[PDB]
């Protein structure tokens, strides 16, 4: 309630420049970002605690009861700040300070052991990385493989000429209408 | 996000918004299927191989020179010369502002990826003609390959080898001329800046349009509780959440509409790569302007970029005919 | 082999099944959509007429007729969306028709991978289905050539095809396979001299 303003989120020192009677902060959107904290010259940022996107990675229920949390675009020393009971809405704190922690582009995941193989994708992350369900069965992230490395051996005086043909039946399937409806 | 968007880190209003309750849940799966597609569409244009070919050391096809278009290994990106002016020419705290659950997903496809599909496509269609994209790669050299592009055109094949030399000068100073073009003016890259900028745009009008009170009372959720009574009060929120539902609702429609008409484009980069690069075209004004002869892409961000390479006639004499 | 890669793997028909997949989905959130109160007393039409009397009811019953009449134009507005992206592929099935089946097509991987021959239709519940037929090399061999051939002081080119050498003596071939033939003025055409 400093000094008419309320609202919510946690209060963290700021080293912003203000002015001699400048006592509010506002952002972009409008709203507080800052304020003068009454009996001191202090400024202080209002935000929240280190949130974001929480994306679990999963196989299927049958095959498998186990999963993997990717939080997104947050430093993976940042994630253990909030491992405690009350604190927060998931209290799942295995999952934090957990199994082994593997940092990407988009953060870091946690219950996915990094091998360093490559196969085609099958649960796509993102920045490269995918993630799949391989064998004793533990889930494993690894990076993308773009197919078989092949070469040419060009010459100024060699040509290649084939000597027998093969048949091939391919399919392709592709939508025409959808249902009408009356309301 | 459903919740931090409209009232953020307020409980008291969290539960006012199960009364509205699966209105929320329409937009993240509407939202959830664009972001999927992106990564479908640079999927179908780079990815139309099922080799990783490399080019061989020497450099010598029958004097065309292919030293600005190849990778050069001694930059730590293995971006070719001319990927780099369109690098810095596309322009991008203004993502710290964000905390209203507003995201930028990272793409699947790394830029350092997308390098590596493009670098297939030309090392693969400079040794083996169009013959790899419909079964094993067969080689050829340089030479002889442009004698069966003229073919096709209708220029028999005693012409080139008459003319070889000229013809690869001519190649050589047309490519060094499009690398001085891109660097000369700025509005050529045009059709790629507008993508970025309606996006940035949108998000803008979307952050902006929560400071505004909708006819009520005041614009912020706390000082209603504390200005009106609470037999009533519960009135005038509700009559706030409408304004910040229906306005995250007209930002998802118009993406829809930006969606459809991006798709229907990456749908022609792909028919432009299977035809004008894997293959030559009979079709007019399609690959170029004039007799189209053979193509190279080239990667830029959010898009993708051709070289045609045709055949125009010069001077001309008259004549009488029968 | 076409009948029994269908018939093992039920994954290969799944460009048809989220076409009605997504329209049941639409319908379902459209019914349970009409149970929120929108900041009213209760959801149940009714109950509002026979707890309130006239005066302070017409607040109410308007609070809930908008709520309502806005759920119905969000799922119209879908609809043509999906509508508009439905017709871009019946103007892509409407094509193939017309060129790979009705005749043979040059544009390349367009009516299949490979060289096209021809193709046949099938129809599928909300859809069709092309059988494209198309042809491929097989194992190759790798010959020395040459641009031309000099023999009395002129230049000589193939007509149609390639010059190719088995190690001793040259031969002229198609382009698409390797069939040896001698030379002879007829494959061949001068043009000029040989420096
Ligand atoms: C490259 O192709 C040439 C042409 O086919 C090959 O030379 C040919 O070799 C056969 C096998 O000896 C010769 O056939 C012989 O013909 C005589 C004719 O009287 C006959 O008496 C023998 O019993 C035998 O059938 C054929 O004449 C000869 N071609 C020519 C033009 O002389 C050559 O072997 C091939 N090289 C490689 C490395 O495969
Ligand atoms: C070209 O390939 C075909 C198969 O793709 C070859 O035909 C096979 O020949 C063997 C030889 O005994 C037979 O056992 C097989 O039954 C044949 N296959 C079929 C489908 O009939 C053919 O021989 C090859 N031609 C050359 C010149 O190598
Ligand atoms: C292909 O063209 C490039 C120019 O785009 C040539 O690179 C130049 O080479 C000359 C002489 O070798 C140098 O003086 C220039 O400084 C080079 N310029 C650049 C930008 O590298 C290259 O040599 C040509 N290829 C061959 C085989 O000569
Ligand atoms: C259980 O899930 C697996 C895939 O994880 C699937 O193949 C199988 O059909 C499922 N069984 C059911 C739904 O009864
Ligand atoms: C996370 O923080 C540590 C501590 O400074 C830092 O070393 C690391 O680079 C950070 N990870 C990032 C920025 O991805
Ligand atoms: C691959 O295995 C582990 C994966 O983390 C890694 O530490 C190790 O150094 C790698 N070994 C080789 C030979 O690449
Ligand atoms: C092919 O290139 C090499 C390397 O420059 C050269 O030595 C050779 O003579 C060339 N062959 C022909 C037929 O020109």
């Amino acid at each position: 309630n400093f000094n008419g303003l309320k609202g919510t989120g946690v209060l963290t020192e700021s080293n912003k420049k203000f002015l001699p009677f400048q006592q509010f902060g506002r952002d972009i959107a409008d709203t507080t970002d800052a304020v003068r904290d009454p009996q001191t010259l202090e400024i202080l940022d209002i935000t929240p605690c280190s949130f974001g996107g929480v994306s679990v990675i999963t196989p299927g229920t049958n095959t498998s009861n186990q999963v993997a949390v990717l939080y997104q675009g947050v430093n993976c020393t940042e994630v253990p700040v909030a491992i405690h009971a009350d604190q927060l809405t998931p209290t799942w704190r295995v999952y934090s300070t957990g199994s082994n922690v593997f940092q990407t582009r988009a953060g870091c995941l946690i219950g996915a052991e990094y091998v360093n193989n490559s196969y085609e994708c099958d649960i796509p992350i993102g920045a490269g990385i995918c993630a799949s369900y391989q064998t004793s069965q533990s889930i494993i992230a690894y990076t993308m493989s773009l197919g078989a490395e092949n070469s040419v051996a060009y010459s100024n005086n060699s040509i290649a000429i084939p000597t027998n043909f093969t048949i091939s039946v391919t399919t392709e399937i592709l939508p025409v209408s959808m249902t009408k409806t009356s309301v | 996000d459903c919740t931090m968007y409209i009232c953020g880190d307020s409980t008291e209003c969290s539960n006012l918004l199960l009364q509205y309750g699966s209105f929320c849940t329409q937009l993240k799966r509407a939202l959830t299927g664009i972001a999927v597609e992106q990564d479908k569409n640079t999927q179908e244009v780079f990815a139309q191989v099922k080799q990783i070919y490399k080019t061989p050391p020497i450099k010598y096809f029958g004097g065309f020179n292919f030293s600005q278009i190849l990778p050069d290994p001694s930059k730590p990106s293995k971006r070719s010369f001319i990927e780099d002016l369109l690098f810095n020419k596309v322009t991008l705290l203004i993502c710290a502002q964000k905390f209203k659950g507003l995201t930028v997903l990272p793409p699947l496809l790394t830029d350092e990826m997308i390098a590596q599909y493009t670098s297939a496509l030309l090392a693969g269609t400079i040794t083996s003609g169009w013959t790899f994209g419909a079964g094993a790669a067969l080689q050829i050299p340089f030479a002889m390959q442009m004698a069966y592009r003229f073919n096709g055109i209708g220029v028999t094949q005693n012409v080139l080898y008459e003319n070889q030399k000229l013809i690869a000068n001519q190649f050589n100073s047309a490519i060094g001329k499009i690398q001085d073009s891109l660097s000369s003016t700025a509005s050529a890259l045009g059709k790629l800046q507008d993508v970025v900028n309606h996006n940035a745009q949108a998000l803008n009008t979307l952050v902006k349009q929560l400071s505004s009170k909708f006819g009520a009372i005041s614009s912020v959720l706390n000082d209603i509780f504390s200005r009106l009574d609470k037999v009533e009060a519960e009135v005038q929120i509700d009559r706030l959440i409408t304004g910040r539902l229906q306005s995250l609702q007209t930002y998802v429609t118009q993406q829809l509409i930006r969606a459809a008409e991006i798709r229907a484009s990456a749908n022609l980069a792909a028919t432009k790569m299977s035809e004008c690069v894997l293959g030559q075209s009979k079709r007019v004004d399609f690959c170029g302007k004039g007799y189209h002869l053979m193509s190279f892409p080239q990667s830029a961000p959010h898009g993708v970029v051709f070289l045609h390479v045709t055949y125009v006639p010069a001077q001309e004499k008259n004549f009488t005919t029968a | 082999k076409i009948q029994d890669s269908l018939s093992s793997t039920a994954s290969a028909l799944g460009k048809l099944q989220d076409v009605v997949n997504h329209n049941a989905q639409a319908l379902n959130t459209l019914v349970k959509q009409l149970s929120s109160k929108f900041g009213a007393i209760s959801s149940v039409l009714n109950d509002i007429f026979s707890r309130l009397d006239k005066v302070e009811a017409e607040v109410q019953i308007d609070r809930l007729i908008t709520g309502r009449l806005q759920s119905l134009q969000t799922y119209v507005t879908q609809q043509l969306i999906r509508a508009a992206e439905i017709r871009a592929s019946a103007n892509l099935a409407a094509t193939k028709m017309s060129e790979c089946v009705l005749g043979q097509s040059k544009r390349v991987d367009f009516c299949g991978k490979g060289y096209h021959l021809m193709s046949f239709p099938q129809s599928a519940p909300h859809g069709v289905v092309f059988l494209h037929v198309t042809y491929v090399p097989a194992q190759e061999k790798n010959f020395t050539t040459a641009p031309a051939i000099c023999h009395d002081g002129k230049a000589h080119f193939p007509r149609e095809g390639v010059f190719v050498s088995n190690g001793t003596h040259w031969f002229v071939t198609q382009r698409n396979f390797y069939e040896p033939q001698i030379i002879t003025t007829d494959n061949t055409f001068v043009s000029g001299n040989c420096d």
